[PDB]
């Protein structure tokens, strides 16, 4: 009965906790793989007006 | 998703920043300007915003100029074809720093936050959010000056505390006493002055200058607005010596020319008059709360033109101490609308610990010439890898040797590992691939394999300490490789490729 | 199902040690990325 309960309680902490962890979890990824791209254009903009 | 974009506008003073990472971030404008600021215009179809319709603004009937003094009034501008309202035009200021922010990222921020006035009330600071929200931009929240910088540095680590902050704009200057509620931040008093501040500054400079010529040659200055011009400039940059450097001069030549000797102490017996003109806002602070100059737990530093000595020299025996200009004072309200920017819609809390590695490493060339794959001061949870081929001809079998350390020496390094690897298949030197990644995890024991291609034949270690001792006898041989300084006399065995014989 | 309830939650907790690790692999890459960068852009400017 209550035995049942906990089943889905700590499930759900658990896969709570996950959706931020997924999140800012990939939040790195993108960002970084952003200003590589900046840092691209950097040297493109130190070509002519550096 | 996407990353929530400081916006702060300060009436001459504005910046729209972010959070890329681990670091706080000051954006670029579309000029070269580090910061493009908070006025505009229009003209016929089509809108000019910035640096770019500031100058369009003495030549033409469209110029607003600095409207923070507008914000949550039923202040309503009569202008072509249509009267206009601080927010249908600020919607603008915020829609050119969207696009502007946009041309920057390329990951765009619907989500945004904005840095107000720590005095406002239900009124204007509601004007804000929705003023954000009219240039389409939305806002998670909006900061106040004060509270903001407070918290780009940030107050909540610390305990329950007392604060005055600096405000200076740009032509204004303002403090805000504050404290902390224990992870809580309410703005207690506030002070200033509705005019005083930098451009002020430079007219003391211009003004004492064209005195002083008049002084001389009887011939007066302000008639003219090149050589004025030249004066803005030039003054400015005295000044801003006069804070750093112990001595100046100025180089204003072929003026029409003055040639001096720019001084500080003049320039602050110039300047020391209206640092009483604050000590007066400070002090009405120090009652608006109640509690005395010795009431306090930290405070700071903010604005434009705060870079010199002055009210530094002002305060240190005023106060009891030294201020935290951790900071780059000019922009420091921008990132502060954005740390939580990220600490609410985002990361979480943070170690970013055991960041730097111990030494380079690299392994055994050549009977002991070290070659690095691995430097010091790398982030600990990484692996590099590389691949070498045989020493001579049919090589049956190798062995490797590692080492820790600069200096390019076999036991003028520390000797890490030694294990072999055989079956190789036998074959001309130079050929066959033996690969080794060095796997260097996060928390310090380090892996490192070496397997050939062509057989995925495979031998790697799992080392144990990689230290086991401390930091004076490490940094001890950091300077030991410095203190060598050319033991490369090894280029001896660099001209050891007589090994090969043809 | 019963102790499968279990299984995931083990699933879970082991996504966070696995992830956590992603992450900290990743401050890795990103923070290195400066030594290097900075230097470049030494060079850069020395010449040219």
């Amino acid at each position: 009965a209550e035995e049942l309960a906990a089943a889905k309680a700590q499930i759900a902490e658990l896969e709570a906790k996950l959706s931020e962890m997924e999140h800012r979890y990939l939040r790195l990824y993108a960002d970084f793989e952003n200003f590589r791209r900046r840092t691209r254009q950097e040297m493109e903009a130190a070509e002519k007006y550096r | 998703m996407s990353k929530i974009i400081g916006i702060d506008l300060g009436t001459t003073n504005s910046c729209v920043a972010v959070l890329e990472g681990g670091e706080v971030k000051v954006i670029p404008n579309p000029e070269g300007n580090r910061t493009t600021p908070s006025v505009v215009a229009f003209k016929n179809g089509e809108r000019l915003v910035g640096e770019v319709a500031k100058r369009q603004a003495i030549t033409n009937p469209n110029t607003i100029i600095s409207i923070k003094r507008h914000m949550g009034t039923d202040y309503k501008v009569e202008i072509e074809g249509k009267q206009y309202t601080p927010q249908e035009i600020s919607a603008i200021i915020l829609q050119y720093l969207k696009s502007y922010a946009e041309d920057y990222l390329g990951e765009p921020v619907t989500r945004a936050v904005i840095t107000v006035p720590a005095y406002f009330n239900d009124a204007q600071r509601q004007a804000t959010k929705d003023a954000g929200r009219i240039a389409g931009l939305e806002v998670e929240r909006i900061i106040n000056e004060p509270t903001a910088a407070a918290l780009a540095y940030g107050l909540d680590k610390e305990e329950d505390q007392t604060i005055l902050v600096y405000d200076l704009g740009g032509g204004t200057f303002d403090v805000s006493i504050l404290e902390l509620g224990d992870g809580v931040f309410e703005v207690k008093a506030t002070a200033g002055d509705n005019h005083l501040g930098g451009d002020d500054f430079d007219q003391v400079i211009i003004d004492y200058l064209v005195n002083q010529f008049k002084q001389e040659h009887g011939i007066d200055l302000s008639k003219d607005k090149m050589a004025l011009q030249r004066l803005k400039d030039a003054a400015e940059k005295a000044k801003k010596e006069l804070s750093g450097v112990t001595q100046t001069q100025i180089s204003l030549p072929f003026i029409s020319h003055l040639e001096m000797t720019l001084t500080r102490a003049k320039f602050e017996e110039l300047s020391a008059h209206l640092v009483e003109r604050t000590m007066g806002p400070v002090r009405q602070a120090l009652q608006d709360a109640g509690l005395t100059p010795a009431d306090i737990d930290k405070v700071i530093l903010v604005g434009g033109s705060t870079r010199i000595p002055a009210v530094q020299e002002a305060i240190k025996r005023e106060l009891g101490k030294e201020p935290h200009k951790g900071v780059n004072p000019d922009e420091v309200v921008a990132i502060g609308a954005a740390i939580q920017g990220g600490v609410i819609a985002g990361e979480v809390k943070d170690v970013v610990l055991l960041d730097v590695t111990p030494l380079s490493l690299g392994i055994e060339t050549m009977g002991g010439v070290f070659t690095k794959l691995i430097e010091r001061n790398t982030t600990i949870p990484t692996s590099k890898s590389q691949v070498f081929t045989t020493a001579a001809d049919n090589q049956t079998t190798v062995d490797i040797h590692v080492l820790q350390g600069e200096r390019p020496m076999a036991a003028d390094n520390k000797s890490l590992g030694r294990f072999q690897l055989t079956g190789i298949p036998p074959a001309p030197r130079g050929v066959p691939q033996i690969e080794v990644t060095f796997d260097i995890d996060a928390n310090g024991i380090v892996h490192v394999r070496a397997k050939d291609l062509g057989t995925n034949k495979e031998q790697s270690i799992t080392i144990k300490s990689s230290s086991g001792l401390s930091e004076e006898e490490i940094q001890r041989m950091i300077k030991e490789a410095e203190e060598n300084a050319e033991a490369d006399r090894k280029r001896k065995e660099a001209a050891e490729l007589r090994n090969e014989a043809d």
